[PDB]
RNA sequence: GGAUUUUUGGAGCAGGGAGCCACGCAUCGACCUGGUAUUGCAGUACCUCCAGGAACGGUGC
């Protein structure tokens, strides 16, 4: 898919992930596969009561991941 | 420099409001109270500005800022370049070809 | 800056004592000194390629120190 | 040696000891805290020790700064708008800095989430009464100079400054 | 470059106990990590692990005895090196407790170097006093000691101190 | 335009004459009278330096054409930032003066190197030294007062000194620059010579004398050109 | 490996492009750097036939 | 700290920025002047300089070259006028000290950065000159605030709303152009002769967002005219007039209830029924953003029309012509604000053979003879000494970056005696160390 | 082309009452006062025990 190879292309850039829970990690995305599953570090999490917490090490499987926000570098895949 | 900037600025500071003609008496670090010293004039400065801020100790409630920058602004090239042309033109004429008339 | 340009020679010079000369101060990989065949003399300005770029550089700064028959001689970049 | 959006940009990030985000702004001779804004409000907290800063201010509104690291500087005020700028700062060391009257610690007093604060080695110290004075007039404040504050210093300090 | 705190008061809890310790080291040196637990074995106790070893060495003869929390802290080299350091960097009598060496003249004496060498309980062997006032032979009881003193003034701005490797 | 010519001087007039003429218009810095050593008597000029050359301009104004010792006096230029001056000989004939303006206020270390060796105020400079390299439509090279070739040379401050800055330009004839650190040669440009800019120190230009700089010109050398003389 | 190969000579330099080819490396290294010998004439590889 | 020495910095400082936008305004009085006529038609009573300066482009005598960059420099200057606001505003908000000036007195150290840093922070022009951003604004970018479709106020980009407006009509009847006709409506057309009925709500919705673009359109175009001036002017004459500034000869008083009265009196007293509270109190916020749409609509005439006719041109294109006229706007968006047969032969001796220097750029190579020449080079040199791994012929084989560290690795004592004749295992310094100690 | 990361569903349902203020049940967690034990060189679900306090927090019905 399209949204796919934008997705690789965000590798080793900082980006942010709610999960289905609305669980808000962010930090660097190490590796995307495929079926969105995300591995990622140095992470920032807040969740639903508001508190962060700090996480060296993350991977989030695809399916339980709502959505992404990739930096604005990437904006300049037009074609379509 | 840190210690000559801060003793020209403090000693300005006391001679901005007598008591610097006091302390040469009194006490080689103020050499530059003398207009022999070139940092004098300098200090001739910071002083001026001191005495500047004793003066409207009243707010500034200044488009005005604007027009005032442009004023600022409103407060030789093409003649250097005339000139060139005539140093060429005069360096490169006759000046072997006379044809006189009278003399004085 | 591999090659350089120079003017102001005499024919008695040849592409030899440029070899010789430059290599003087770094070595001519690829000489080139024109032979005139009409008249067989020589105008005296040359072109010269180096091993790379920093050879013809330094060539640049230091070069143009070099007098042919008493007389100067040109090196610039090219 | 200006604080730069530039300069922040190649300082090195990374998540600390104690797993939040923080900043590297060490050792760089700043001696104005500004342009702040380019680090987006992403660092829990800002090492800004062994620098020259001499007062505490010029913040942007920073949501995410929760520890301000300020050691060997030149600190000797601190901003008036501070929780305008900095509404979660729960950590304040200003080890070994330059306040010397009470009056000039009043400002944290408008900080509600500060928590833990360390002023050690500040000729401050050693007036009379620094430590309640302190915590009556900062009384958000749990651990000052990595000691608890106890009920009966709250007293205490509740008696005098009444 | 690590330093081991022992006479820790165990009431704080352990993510407080960490913070504040990171804080008040923070003032040497960027403290890389720090390695402390609850267990009955490890309680009152705590690893502060410095990026720069000079760093380690300042803080160890600073806050020896600070009051932290109501007790006095005894800090001291760690026996081993920590994981992190053995990661981030990658020979038998090393570390060892003897170091004779010279380049710490200016004035420098006997009682001067037996006081800076005395910090440490390893205050054995202190050879500093001839004419020279410049050759410093330490015998430090253990390498721990000897390591402090040596890490507390590895750069006597620069002076020379030779282990007896 | 520190230095005066003064010519039309009757034979009573020496050194302590001129010195007590000229001061009313301002402090003098040194004054110079040619002998002919066969007779023991001047030769009718004289060169007077003033400290500042606005006094050398006053003294120009009232001097010229005045009395001095019952005759005509004349006087005119010979040839804050130094000026300097030098005396040019081409063969064996005097061709003239050329001023040169030095940039104390942009490359104070560069124009004071060349002002001590136009003074020779630290034990030596420029004076009887050559321009041994020139070149029609480009430069006059000179300085090299110890080997003559371009190998030598040397500044006040050592064997050489660093480049200041590269703020001046080479964007005309008549500008100095120096040749390389930096010692003491230097040069003195005959057209536009751009692509020489951030390559040399450019810290002067000629006031008075572009057209002697252009007989120095025309040798490039076919002809020996010496420093005759120079000072501030 | 030519690259390894260089770290068991005296004067690695000795050793060439083809010459980790040789069917005797692990000796030709340790001849060609002999003290006095002489070495090979180099006009092969060049198939020009040794002159024009 | 003496209050005098940091007031003194302030005015210092303000003093800086002045001149700072003030010889911007010298290079290049479009500056000013553009801003000054659009002031012009927001508050009458601005005194203009004469046309033939503005035309000229000149201040005084010297007229100077006309200039993307006029809108850079315009928004630079608008953060220097935020500084200085904010200067002015803190402003507004012996012995002993020069015996602490003592301290530390051995310090090896040059100071010329006070006047110098500050100067220099606010001053035109890189190494030397390749942006005209001062250090100041050096992050600014006005890419980041104007579309391409825009060209820095050269239009503005009104498809998407024609879009939104299709979807709002429900149909597809209306085109690009007869949609800027709907525009032009906007004293009283747009009041009394609605595309739509102005109860309508996809309609109000529309026209909110619309609006809120003209605003910011506007005062993004104008960075230098005092944006809070111009909003409270616009909240006043909206107050105090829009009171039934709307007048008929025949039908009396409009009211923005959409309804007439005959007389001043009703009209007033048609203001305190519930019916108009009502509808005060619910379409405020709509009422007033139309009127917004409509003042700041008027105020960009020049642009609505520049567009327009954009429009008009680039419908009259061709296929050739629009793509060429697309790469222009391209070009204007991405640009710098400130311009600087052997074949057995090359076989038999070798050649054109592919082949690969890892050392070098991981570099390709077409023969061997060739690539056994690369071993004595500028390049491989360079990238061998640079990367410590000194040049000689040592090392004239292997290609990889690898090996050849471990080969340089392989390429980079005595006995003084004693007195007790234990030192025959003592060096040399040593044995001097204790000369010194002796 | 309905069997774990997407399109043939794990969804569905449950909060007002009392006089701006306050709230049923169950589970888990720090947590706060006192007092008390331990002086131990580690890389961690948590970490002494004793008594008292919870107008604390999260989740489900």
């Amino acid at each position: 898919g399209v949204p796919i190879k934008v997705l690789h292309e965000a590798e080793g850039h900082i980006v942010t992930c709610e999960t289905n829970t609305g669980e808000v990690y962010r930090g660097k995305l190490i590796e995307a596969e495929d079926n969105m599953n995300c591995q990622m570090s140095n992470i920032t999490v807040t969740y639903r009561d508001g508190r962060v917490a700090q996480l060296e090490q993350v991977y989030i499987r695809g399916s339980k991941i709502r959505f992404l926000i990739l930096p604005d570098m990437l904006k300049n895949m037009l074609k379509s | 420099s840190a210690f000559d900037l801060d003793v020209v600025k403090l000693t300005a500071q006391f001679v901005a409001r007598q008591f610097l003609t006091q302390l040469m008496q009194k006490e080689y670090q103020f050499d530059f109270l003398r207009p022999q010293h070139s940092l004098f004039n300098y200090f001739t400065k910071l002083v001026e500005q001191y005495t500047k801020i004793l003066i409207p100790p009243s707010k500034l409630k200044k488009r005005e800022v604007l027009d005032q920058v442009c004023y600022r602004v409103e407060w030789r090239k093409k003649e250097e370049e005339e000139k060139e042309k005539e140093r060429v033109a005069y360096a490169q004429i006759d000046w072997h070809d006379f044809v006189v008339v009278e003399t004085v | 800056d591999a090659t350089v340009y120079v003017g102001g020679l005499d024919e008695k010079v040849s592409e030899p004592l440029l070899w010789e000369l430059f290599l003087q101060a770094g070595p001519v990989v690829n000489t080139h000194m024109p032979k005139d065949r009409v008249t067989g003399q020589h105008q005296g300005y040359g072109f010269v390629e180096f091993l790379s770029e920093e050879d013809a550089d330094y060539a640049i700064k230091i070069m143009n120190m070099i007098k042919l028959y008493g007389k100067p001689i040109r090196v610039n970049k090219a | 040696v200006k604080l730069t959006a530039e300069l922040i940009e190649q300082a090195a990030q990374y998540t600390n000891a104690v797993r939040d985000r923080e900043l590297d702004l060490r050792g760089y001779k700043i001696p104005v805290i500004e342009n702040l804004g380019a680090t987006l409000d992403q660092f829990d907290a800002i090492d800004f020790s062994d620098n020259e800063i001499r007062k505490l201010d010029g913040f942007p509104l920073l949501r995410r700064l929760k520890t301000l690291l300020v050691n060997n500087n030149r600190i000797c005020r601190i901003g008036e708008g501070l929780d305008q700028a900095l509404p979660c700062l729960t950590e304040l060391i200003l080890t070994n800095n330059s306040l010397v009257e009470l009056g000039d610690l009043d400002p944290l007093a408008s900080l509600k989430s500060l928590t833990y604060l360390s002023i050690l080695r500040n000729p401050v110290t050693n007036k009379k009464h620094y430590r309640l004075y302190v915590i009556y007039k900062v009384p958000q404040v749990r651990v000052l100079d990595f000691q608890k504050v106890k009920l009966k210093e709250r007293q205490e300090a509740e008696k005098m400054f009444k | 470059h690590t330093i081991y705190i022992n006479n820790m008061n165990d009431k704080i809890k352990k993510e407080e106990l960490k913070r504040s310790l990171y804080a008040l080291f923070s003032q040497f040196g960027h403290v890389v990590d720090i390695v402390a637990l609850k267990t009955m074995k490890m309680r009152g106790q705590a690893f502060v692990i410095f990026k720069e070893l000079g760093s380690s060495t300042n803080a160890l003869r600073q806050l020896q005895g600070f009051p932290f929390y109501g007790k006095p802290m005894r800090i001291q080299y760690a026996k081993t090196d920590s994981d992190i350091i053995s990661k981030m960097r990658g020979p038998d009598y090393p570390p060892n407790y003897i170091l004779f060496l010279n380049n710490l003249p200016e004035e420098t004496n006997e009682m001067m170097l037996s006081m800076l060498f005395n910090q440490f309980p390893g205050f054995k062997e202190v050879r500093l006093v001839p004419g020279r006032h410049d050759i410093a032979f330490v015998e430090f009881e253990n390498d721990g000691q000897a390591g402090a003193a040596r890490d507390a003034l590895q750069g006597f701005k620069a002076m020379k101190i030779t282990y007896a490797k | 335009k520190r230095v005066l010519y003064v010519g039309g001087l009757a034979e009573e007039v020496d050194d302590k004459v001129l010195h007590a003429a000229f001061i009313p218009f301002g402090d003098i810095t040194d004054i110079q009278i040619p002998l002919d050593y066969e007779t023991e008597k001047h030769r009718g000029f004289a060169f007077v330096e003033f400290e500042l050359a606005e006094d050398a301009a006053a003294a120009i104004d009232n001097m010229n054409e005045s009395e001095l010792f019952g005759r005509t006096i004349r006087v005119n230029l010979a040839k804050s930032n130094p000026q300097v001056y030098m005396d040019i000989k081409i063969g064996n004939k005097p061709a003239g003066r050329i001023q040169m303006l030095l940039r104390s206020d942009v490359v104070p270390m560069t124009a004071e190197n060349f002002r001590c060796l136009c003074t020779h105020e630290k034990g030596f400079g420029f004076k009887g030294s050559s321009f041994h390299r020139i070149i029609p439509q480009f430069m006059c090279q000179g300085g090299d007062f110890t080997n003559h070739n371009g190998t030598g040379g040397k500044s006040i401050y050592g064997k050489k000194f660093d480049d200041e800055n590269f703020i001046l330009k080479h964007t005309g004839p008549g500008l100095l620059s120096m040749a390389n650190t930096n010692g003491s040669q230097f040069f003195l440009t005959c057209d536009k010579t751009d692509w020489l800019d951030g390559k040399h120190v450019v810290f002067g230009e000629v006031t008075e004398g572009l057209d002697v700089l252009r007989q120095i010109e025309a040798q490039g050398p076919k002809q020996k050109v010496i420093i005759a003389d120079c000072g501030e | 490996t030519v690259a390894e190969l260089k770290q068991l000579v005296a004067r690695p330099d000795v050793v060439e492009m083809h010459d980790v080819t040789a069917q005797d490396p692990k000796l030709l290294v340790h001849l060609k750097a002999t003290r006095n010998s002489v070495p090979v004439p180099r006009h092969w590889c060049f198939k020009r036939k040794y002159l024009q | 700290e003496t209050i005098l020495e940091q007031q003194r910095r302030y005015h210092e400082e303000k003093e800086r920025l002045m001149d700072v936008m003030a010889k911007e305004m010298l290079t290049k009085k479009s500056t000013l002047r553009d801003q000054i006529n659009s002031d012009h038609r927001t508050r009458a009573m601005q005194d203009r300089y004469m046309e033939v300066s503005g035309n000229l482009r000149d201040l005084y005598d010297d007229k100077d070259g006309l200039r993307a960059e006029f809108y850079n420099r315009l928004k630079q200057i608008k953060e220097f006028h935020r500084k200085h606001p904010n200067e002015i505003c803190v402003p507004m908000s012996l012995k002993a000290r020069e015996n602490p000036s003592e301290e530390a007195q051995n310090l090896v150290e040059f100071t010329d950065e006070e006047g110098y840093g500050r100067y220099l922070d606010l001053h035109d022009c890189i190494n030397l000159k390749a942006s005209e951003k001062l250090d100041y604004i050096t992050y600014l970018s006005i890419f980041d605030q104007l579309f391409d479709i825009p060209k820095e106020r050269k239009n503005a980009e009104y498809k998407r709303y024609l879009e939104m407006l299709l979807e709002y009509l429900q149909d597809y009847t209306d085109r690009v152009k007869p949609l800027q006709d709907q525009n032009e409506l906007f004293f009283e057309k747009k009041w009394e002769n609605g595309t739509f009925p102005g109860w309508p709500k996809e309609t109000s919705s529309a026209l909110t967002h619309a609006g809120a673009h003209l605003d910011l359109s506007a005062f993004s175009s104008w960075e230098e005219l005092a944006s809070l001036g111009l909003d409270r002017l616009k909240s006043a004459l909206l107050a105090l007039g829009l009171g039934g500034t709307l007048e008929e000869r025949a039908q009396r008083l409009f009211s923005t209830k959409s309804l007439e009265s005959l007389d001043t009196s009703l009209f007033a007293k048609n203001p305190k029924s519930k019916g108009t509270k009502r509808d005060t109190e619910r379409n405020k916020d709509i009422a007033f953003l139309e009127a917004q749409i409509y003042e700041y609509v008027e105020i960009l005439g020049e642009q609505r029309h520049l567009t327009h006719e954009n429009v008009q041109r680039k419908q009259a294109r061709t296929g050739e012509e629009r793509e060429e006229e697309e790469e222009e706007q391209i070009s204007e968006s991405e640009s710098e604000d400130e311009e600087n047969i052997p074949y057995w032969l090359y076989k038999l001796h070798g050649l054109n053979i592919n082949y690969n220097c890892e050392i070098c750029g991981n570099y390709t190579y077409r023969g061997p003879k060739a690539f056994q020449r690369h071993f004595a080079e500028w390049r491989h040199a360079h990238g061998m000494r640079c990367l410590g791994i000194p040049n000689t012929a040592h090392f004239a084989n292997v290609t990889q970056i690898e090996d050849a560290v471990s080969l340089w690795a392989k390429l980079k004592d005595t006995e003084e005696e004693y007195e007790d004749s234990s030192g025959n295992v003592v060096n040399k310094k040593t044995y001097e160390d204790l000369k010194r100690q002796g």
